[PDB]
């Protein structure tokens, strides 16, 4: 017995109306059960047996069976909904969980704040460099920031990482790091990192001079 | 309070075994189901094992058949899951889980659960991170400024982030660790704040890493 979930993930506003479905390889009784799990934290059981919820959770999660088809509903999305949610059939003895539905949520468009951290002393003294730029608060999560090293753009030395989902204000994070060796750190001076984001009429620019 | 809390894991080299614990309060783990559920990192849930252990019936998955193993104490209230022949695909956070039943029969779900344990199975080495200030700068865009730490090169994951003890905790992001060309983790955790709060209130980031048994506490400042 094998439960494919649908959707993969998916994109709605707050107030909408959200549907996950599980279908069942084999027919397989009402011992559905719907799971929420945000980033980083164990999974929290919404919903058991197909359509009782469990207690504690909101109203506005309901769950449904169509035959072999399990549905499970947000009646009106709210940004703390962000999150994984799964499916699992099973009693106790064995289960088997769905790949899971990755739910984030469409809000208005939000501008980066922009900040520039040089590399510290006492890593410089470690032989290596890390100049890190910092984008706060932006949504859509699409955006590019590009290195500039003496106005040189750069390619293949930096790494970003990005948050999940803020649960109040549904934005996202982001955080680039240009790694460069302590000698090559200080053969150059000006640097600087240039974000593009949709919120941006024109990129924004943010930069130091090496001391 | 119903409690589970995990024990055990960390970094373990291929072939290698390795035991996890899972302490039950609130409850007796002979009432109940005990199961271990794990996650491939940005992976999905896969069930590995559950266990009665009043009556001592196991129930394991196919992909964990013949090495691992799920025992019971209830002398301690305490649930085990043995691993053996340990690859790299089983690297993974494993959660222990109480399995609550409808009443009726109807079927149920896992209510409660613990924190989770990450288990790597490599063959690098453990090493602690170097904790760097990312300090707050000159600029001001919107009134804000930003401040922050860095924990570099450091293996395996994980390390925990928190600012002033976690009473700091608006405007915080910490960021996801990426893997380095070093083959070793960084990651950066940020703190935003207004300008004029810069001479008024101190800024300290605790950083933790137990496969390494590293903690540090480090204040950042202006300049």
């Amino acid at each position: 017995i094998q439960m494919t979930q649908s959707p993969s993930s998916l994109s709605a506003s707050v107030g909408d109306r959200v549907t996950i479905t599980c279908r069942a390889s084999q027919s397989v009784s009402s011992a559905v059960a719907w799971y929420q799990q945000k980033p980083g934290k164990a999974p929290k059981l919404l919903i058991y047996s197909a359509s009782s919820l469990y207690s504690g959770v909101p109203s506005r999660f309901s769950g449904s069976r169509s035959g072999t088809d399990f549905t499970l509903t947000i009646s009106s999305l709210q940004p703390e909904d962000f999150a994984t949610y799964y499916c699992q059939q099973g009693y106790g003895w064995l289960i088997t969980f769905g790949q899971g539905t990755k739910v984030e949520i469409k809000r208005t468009v939000a501008a980066p704040s922009v900040f520039i951290f040089p590399p510290s002393d006492s890593q410089l003294k470690s032989g290596t460099a890390s100049v890190v730029c910092l984008l706060n608060n932006f949504y859509p999560r699409e955006a590019k920031v590009q290195w500039k090293v003496d106005n040189a753009l750069q390619s293949g030395n930096s790494q970003e990482s990005v948050t999940e989902q803020d649960s109040k204000d549904s934005t996202y994070s982001l955080s680039s790091t240009l790694t460069l060796s302590k000698a090559d750190y200080e053969k150059h001076k000006v640097y600087a990192c240039e974000v593009t984001h949709q919120g941006l009429s024109s990129p924004v620019t943010k930069s130091f001079n090496r001391g | 309070e119903v409690q589970l809390v995990e024990s055990g894991g960390g970094l373990v080299q291929p072939g290698g075994s390795l035991r996890l614990s899972c302490a039950a309060s609130g409850f007796n783990i002979s009432s109940s189901y005990i199961h271990w559920v794990r996650q491939a990192p940005g992976k999905g849930l896969e069930w590995v094992a559950s266990i009665y252990s009043s009556y001592g019936y196991t129930y394991y998955a196919d992909s964990v058949k013949g090495r691992f193993t799920i025992s019971a104490d209830t002398s301690k209230n305490t649930a085990y899951l043995q691993m053996n022949s340990l690859r790299a695909e089983d690297t993974a956070v494993y959660y222990c889980a109480r399995w609550w039943a409808s009443v009726g029969g109807a079927g149920g779900g896992l209510d409660y659960w613990g924190q989770g344990t990450l288990v790597t199975v490599s063959s690098a080495s453990t090493k602690g991170p170097s904790v760097f200030p990312l300090a707050p700068s000159s600029k001001s865009t919107g009134g804000t400024a930003a401040l922050g730490c860095l924990v570099k090169d450091y293996f395996p994951e994980p390390v925990t982030v928190s600012w002033n003890s976690g009473a700091l905790t608006s405007g915080v992001h910490t960021f996801p660790a990426v893997l380095q060309s070093s083959g070793l983790y960084s990651l950066s955790s940020v703190v935003t704040v207004p300008s004029s709060s810069l001479g008024t209130q101190t800024y300290i980031c605790n950083v933790n890493h137990k496969p390494s048994n590293t903690k540090v506490d480090k204040k950042v400042e202006p300049k």
